[PDB]
């Protein structure tokens, strides 16, 4: 290890623990965590950045001053990433938009980028790379989300073959655009939920959870070439965290099936919206996906970490979307959705 | 004054302070342990910590004292002694403009009785003293911090207390909350040591100990 | 295994109690050193410390009695089961 | 002679859960205990006569941009002043840190001499003056 | 090769030659990943199955007293003695001599000044090894600040 | 010496005595403070984190110094029910955002040369 | 004047350098590493050598009151121009 970059402290904010982070694109959910996270035991992280700097402005308290670096970056620019990850002991990328924007395709952002940043992090002389997919990125899926997110992992496998895999099941929290996207199902009437959502699995992830999963993983010389997937400690079926949540948050039940072309129909009417679409098809199908239970490939208690139950950590996301008719009410008067075990 | 840049003293007040030591000397020898003027005309009586009421109530309602303003009431420190703290009132009589130091010695544990009655001034003059020090005032309203943290632990002004403290704050994104971890500074305190190794002033040096 | 191959006591210098071993090993020690000479016997003495033994056997095995006010006589006897174990 | 309710506590007397130094700078702080030896350059000694409380030193690492210091020992700029020794020590275990202690190096006589300087048959006849 | 720590960087005792135990204390901390000389070999004990017991600083100078008593005790001269015993078991070795004349090691000043590792990595008091070799010529650094 | 000054309690029997009501209060207040607070926490927890404090001074002799802890621990339960403290001065309590301190041999030897 | 190190990165004065990784760098990424140009020590030895026949002479350095603290170098010493501390100009004698 370079003498600059021994560690020392008590993993404080003005620590130093040697570790140069290049986290990509976290202006967004987990972005804004890991970086927490990353600073917590003082690690420079460099988050390059293409939104405005304001937007970027609330990232600047979880560091000592100078230990988060901002850079200008551009994704179709070969050089923009070259000029952040030359002097990067690992580099951590969460590029991804869940929607289809007319300068960037669900190609561009799953294959074309994450395979640009680990050529040129292999190029530069990097000794460590995050590259985080889904856990439910099939080839052959319908969804247009996984397959990307398949072609893509097979590349930055190719493109570098220590390039430690990060595939979460799905990601709930404050704005995981997962539990607030079902309580702003009120507003259109019943839950739109196809043939009642009697048909659908899913395992959610607390971001603490996944994002300590992150430096355990930067941490752990044993995780180059892994591929680890992070799941909750229980599935539930779709119904089943629909009801939930909605009684989490208090608000009217109301279930209300309806034929999937048309659900895919409405996914299409509110992708016209020049703004951020509310909902999109590729996520019209990604609801009603069921994950899968493949337990050869190593979790995240595999690092040392327990899978917060989503039961337990859902008071803090959902008392928001409550009224002021339930706005103290605490999870006492709710109870754990009927878990489906494995 | 010939010699400008030294201060002028005044002796007339000086043993007139005097006379009014003797006078409350005798009149408390089971509280007064020891009486001392100092060169700058200031009156200091050394009290028992029994006393905290009826000296300071002699000294506010007597015809010949007439001390009733409560200037302030402040702890010293002292490791050494046995007795670490030290709560020093002062006394300010507006019918003979003069000035009266009172010092009762207490350990962390012995309590002082609250001082309210005689001067009620005093009410929010314990509640930091209590913060501050952590010398705890008997049968008194309210012991409440209002200088240290909601919650914060220990006593800061103890000399055993470091300068930075224990905890320090940061707003954690992980939780929406400002939280506190052990401190660790950008830059730890260059202490200096300025004490000159050739003897001051010898006129209060120690004697051969 | 319990082999022996350190024998230590402790002494203090003047001590009444520990005058049983300093009258042993003022008379009794030359001749200690013949009878097995390839054992080294630290006999370390300082200051306030009772006559006090310390066997050292194999696979860092190092056990003690305490000789505390003992005589010159039966403190042989005391390390003769030591030297008759020492393996 | 002071009869106020009194009550009898033979335990020896520790404060240290009121005064909450936190149980990781309780006992993994060796408090050692000295009087100041003087600086061998200054001839003056107005300092060899109290007693401190310093402690151990621990992990000083460099800022990252600035070059600091930084240092995660709340403790380790902090020394008390005793006049005499025991209570120091009173001092030390009432808060129950390790302890320990270092008496203190009085100078010996010097059998201090002019005419020595000049002598008939000793040898500490001066070379130079 | 374990980074070990330097004895200004380690709370160790030292024996002066006249048998007084020296406690020394850390005045700065051991540089980079290095840490002192008796962590490396207590956390290899443990590594290795054969834990040893005394795992705290004060535990190994209780051990330290347990195998030595005169050790523990600080700054004192713990009285030596029985002379004539050493003289006994020196009288029936015989070992008669070699004959080449005693010539120190640190014969002159040069001599002197190398002596331990931390000698040879000064590079400033390895200016005064020049010095004595040749005179004052390059050793002169001009100082006029 | 050992003759001293009963600041409110003369026998460590009275001096649980003044423990026992003040644990009886910070036993029942964790419903109310849980509720109007608007934390995340459960209140069993908070039952047994009030245990918590309650242990590790559970070891000292002195009465004046135990019945010192009932004054100091009687000082924050009122700066609680009348919301004079806020939320981040009872998850302040509630350690959370460090990571785990080592607490085996070779975890201190490999962070750092700090016992 | 000033140098230049491998990287580019114009080395002060003192002689900073920042080696190849040093991942430290990044700080002067998208910014510039703000040097002086005018160093001290090349700036003050192209100065012109004093010339004045005397044994001792004051260096206050121009302005007394403004200048720095006048001292008394010696001008004796015939291998090198005794110089001020303070000033750093040097002085010496014209043949002794
Ligand atoms: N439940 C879930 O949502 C899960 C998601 N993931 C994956 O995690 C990744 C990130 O998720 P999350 O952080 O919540 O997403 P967000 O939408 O909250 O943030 C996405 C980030 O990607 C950046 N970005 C997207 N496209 C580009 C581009 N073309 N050029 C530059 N930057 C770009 C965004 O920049 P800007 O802020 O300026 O828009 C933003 O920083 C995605 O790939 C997602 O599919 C993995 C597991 C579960
Ligand atoms: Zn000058």
């Amino acid at each position: 290890l370079h003498h600059a970059l021994i560690p020392h402290g008590k993993g404080g904010r003005s620590s130093v623990s040697g570790i140069v982070a290049t986290v990509f694109g976290a202006t967004g959910f987990l972005g804004r965590y890991v970086v927490n996270h990353l600073g917590r035991m003082g690690s420079q992280v460099i988050v390059p950045y293409r939104c405005e700097p304001y937007d970027t402005m609330h990232l600047r308290p979880m560091g000592d001053l100078g230990q988060i670096i901002f850079m200008e970056w551009n994704g179709k620019d070969k050089d923009s990433i070259r000029k952040v990850v030359e002097h990067s002991n690992v580099v951590i990328n969460l590029v991804g938009r869940e929607w289809e924007t007319k300068n960037f395709d669900f190609e561009d952002v799953f294959v074309k980028i994450p395979h640009a940043i680990a050529q040129v992090s292999k190029e530069a002389g990097v000794e460590k790379l995050i590259h985080i997919s889904h856990l439910n990125a099939d080839i052959k899926s319908p969804s247009r989300y996984l397959r990307s997110k398949a072609v893509g992992e097979k590349e930055v496998r190719a493109a570098f073959p220590e390039a430690t895999i990060i595939k979460p099941s799905d990601i709930f929290g404050r704005e995981d655009r997962f539990l607030n996207y079902f309580a702003s199902m009120r507003w259109f009437g019943g839950v739109p939920l196809i043939s009642l959502g009697k048909e659908t699995v899913k395992q959610p992830v607390y971001i603490v959870d996944v994002s300590k999963g992150i430096i355990n993983a930067i941490k752990d010389p044993d995780a180059k070439g892994k591929t680890f997937a992070f799941v909750g400690p229980n599935r539930y079926l779709l119904f089943d965290l629909v009801q939930y949540i909605f009684a989490v948050a208090y608000r009217p039940f109301l279930p209300y099936p309806l034929p999937h072309f048309a659900y895919r129909w409405v996914g299409r009417l509110f992708e016209v919206s020049p703004f951020e679409p509310w909902t999109t098809r590729d996520k019209v199908e990604r609801v009603h996906m069921s994950d899968m239970t493949l337990p050869h490939l190593p979790g995240l208690e595999d690092l040392g970490i327990q899978a917060t139950p989503l039961e337990l950590k859902a008071i803090e996301v959902l008392r928001r979307h409550r009224t002021y008719r339930w706005l103290t009410s605490e999870m006492e008067d709710v109870k754990p959705a009927k878990t489906v075990n494995i | 004054d010939t010699r400008p840049t030294i201060r002028p003293r005044n002796d007339v007040v000086h043993k007139q302070l005097s006379a009014f030591g003797q006078y409350v000397a005798e009149i408390l020898p089971k509280y007064v342990q020891q009486v001392q003027v100092s060169c700058f005309n200031e009156l200091e009586i050394f009290i028992h910590p029994d006393g905290v009421i009826p000296v300071l109530t002699f000294l506010r309602d007597h015809t010949n004292a007439q001390f009733k303003s409560l200037a302030d009431l402040t702890a010293v420190d002292v490791p050494t002694r046995q007795n670490r703290f030290e709560i020093v009132y002062n006394l300010l009589s507006l019918r003979f403009n003069s000035q009266i130091r009172v010092k009762t010695y207490t350990d962390e544990l012995t309590p002082i009785e609250s001082s309210v009655t005689v001067y009620k001034a005093a009410n929010w003059y314990e509640r930091e003293i209590w913060d501050m020090f952590g010398v705890f005032f008997a049968n008194h309203p309210d012991l409440r911090r209002i200088l240290t943290g909601y919650g914060f632990e220990g006593h800061p002004f103890r000399k055993d207390f470091p300068l930075s403290g224990y905890v320090e704050l940061r707003y954690d994104d992980e939780v929406k909350r400002v939280v506190a971890e052990p401190v660790e500074l950008a830059q730890e305190f260059r202490k200096f040591d300025l004490n000159s190794p050739w003897e001051a002033f010898p006129a209060y040096r120690q004697p051969p100990e | 295994k319990l082999g022996l191959r350190e024998i230590r006591i402790h002494l203090c210098q003047r001590s009444p109690g520990s005058q049983g071993v300093r009258d042993f090993i003022e008379k009794r020690y030359v001749e200690l050193k013949k009878a097995n000479p390839d054992l080294p016997i630290l006999i370390r003495e300082c200051s306030d410390v009772q006559p006090k033994l310390w066997a050292r056997y194999a696979f860092g095995q190092e056990k003690n009695v305490s000789l505390n006010n003992f005589s010159a006589d039966q403190v042989t006897r005391t390390l003769e089961n030591v030297l008759s174990g020492k393996a | 002679t002071q009869d106020t309710q009194l009550i009898a506590v033979d335990e020896k007397l520790d404060i240290t859960t009121l005064t909450g130094v936190p149980e990781e700078h309780i006992k993994t702080r060796k408090v050692r205990i000295f009087v100041p030896a003087r600086n061998n350059m200054q001839s003056g000694v107005n300092n060899t006569k109290k007693w401190k409380m310093e402690f151990d030193t621990r992990e000083r690492w460099e800022n990252p941009l600035m070059g600091w210091s930084s240092t995660a020992d709340p403790l380790s700029n902090l020394v008390l002043t005793f006049s005499t020794k025991e209570d120091a020590v009173a001092f030390a275990e009432k808060n129950g840190w390790s302890f320990d202690v270092e008496e203190r190096k009085v100078p010996k006589p010097k059998s201090k001499s002019y005419g020595a300087n000049f002598s008939w048959n000793k040898r500490t006849r001066v070379s130079t003056k | 090769i374990l980074p070990g720590a330097a004895y200004t960087e380690k709370s160790a005792t030292y024996v002066n030659t006249e048998g007084r135990a020296q406690q020394t204390k850390v005045a700065v901390t051991p540089p980079g990943l290095a840490r002192e000389d008796w962590k490396i070999i207590r956390a290899l004990s443990e590594i290795a199955g054969m834990t040893l017991p005394y795992d705290t600083l004060d535990q190994v100078r209780s051990r330290l007293e347990e195998v030595s008593p005169n050790l523990v005790r600080y700054d004192d001269v713990e009285g030596a003695n029985y002379f004539q015993q050493a003289n006994e078991l020196s009288k029936l070795v015989n070992q008669q001599l070699l004959a080449d004349p005693l010539v120190p090691p640190q014969l002159t000043i040069k001599d002197f000044y190398m002596t331990d590792s931390i000698s040879r990595a000064s590079q400033t008091m390895a200016k005064c090894v020049k010095a004595v070799t040749e005179g004052i010529q390059a050793v002169e650094e001009p100082s006029i600040c | 010496g050992t003759s001293v000054k009963p600041i409110f309690s003369r026998d460590m029997n009275e001096a649980k005595r003044r423990v026992r009501e003040l644990y009886r209060a910070w036993y029942r207040e964790v419903p109310n403070t849980v509720h109007l607070f608007q934390l995340d926490i459960s209140v069993k927890q908070g039952r047994d984190k009030v245990r918590e404090m309650f242990m590790k001074n559970a070891h000292v002799t002195d009465p004046r110094v135990v019945d010192l802890l009932v004054i100091k621990g009687k000082m924050e339960l009122e700066e609680t029910i009348n919301v004079w403290k806020q939320r981040t001065h009872i998850m302040r309590f509630f350690h959370e955002t460090e990571a785990p301190r080592p607490t085996d041999f070779l975890s201190k030897f490999y962070v750092g040369h700090d016992p | 004047g000033v140098r230049t190190s491998p990287t580019g990165e114009k080395v002060t004065h003192t002689g900073q350098a920042y080696d190849d990784g040093d991942y430290r760098r990044v700080r002067f990424s998208d910014r510039q590493k703000e040097v002086n140009e005018n160093f001290a020590i090349d700036l003050i030895a192209e100065q012109p050598v004093s010339e004045v026949g005397s044994r001792v002479i004051s260096c206050d350095g121009g302005g007394g009151a403004l200048g720095h603290p006048r001292v008394y170098i010696n001008l004796d010493k015939e291998t090198k121009t005794g110089t001020c501390g303070y000033c750093g100009l040097q002085f010496r004698q014209p043949h002794h």
